[PDB]
Formats: structure tokens, sequence, C-alpha cells
């Protein structure tokens, strides 16, 4: 099972991550069986 | 594969499969409230 857990929040700063807490919630849970050792971003 | 052949040597309307990515279908009952009952929800 490949997983994604995810969150959205408002912010006001680009150059650091927030010193505040909010947990990430599941949206993908698929028994794809493919192992993962590498990745690349799309933008 | 002629339609005129007897069902032994005639063409095969035939196929097979194994039963996780998928499983056989769950049945369900009414949601019998307030009584003492045996139950299954989602397994
Ligand atoms: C994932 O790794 C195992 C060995 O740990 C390997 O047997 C399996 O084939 C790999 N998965 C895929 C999709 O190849």
């Amino acid at each position: 099972y490949f997983k994604i857990y995810s969150k959205h929040t408002p912010i006001n700063l680009v150059r650091d991550l927030p010193q505040g807490f909010s947990a990430l919630e599941p949206l993908v849970d698929l028994p794809i069986g493919i192992n993962i050792t590498r990745f690349q971003t799309l933008l | 594969f002629q339609p005129t052949n007897g069902v032994g040597y005639q063409p095969y309307r035939v196929v097979v499969l194994s039963f996780a990515t998928v499983c056989g279908p769950k049945k369900s009952t009414n949601l019998v409230k307030n009584k003492c009952v045996n139950f299954n929800f989602n397994g």
C-alpha cells in the first residue's frame, strides 16, 4: 500500500516552515506493490 | 470456431480467474439497533 497523507493551512512567510502543529490526513491508500527509492517534483 | 459445431469441439465461450487488489463481494443486513446482536461492520 502506497500512502499519501496531506494538509492545507494559511501562512504569511516563504523562507521558513511554521513553528506550529497540524497533522496530515490520508487521501491515497493503494496496494500498488511498487517499491520507492527515488522521486522528482513537478512545477 | 463455427456456430454449427456441437459444444465439445465447437468454439469456447470459456474463461477463468483467481479470486489485496480485489476480493469477493460482501453481503449486508439491516442495521438492527437497540437489541443485543452479533455484528460485522467493515470486517
Ligand atoms: C520490491 O522489492 C522486493 C524485494 O524486497 C522485490 O521482490 C519486488 O519485486 C519489488 N517490487 C517490484 C514492483 O518489483
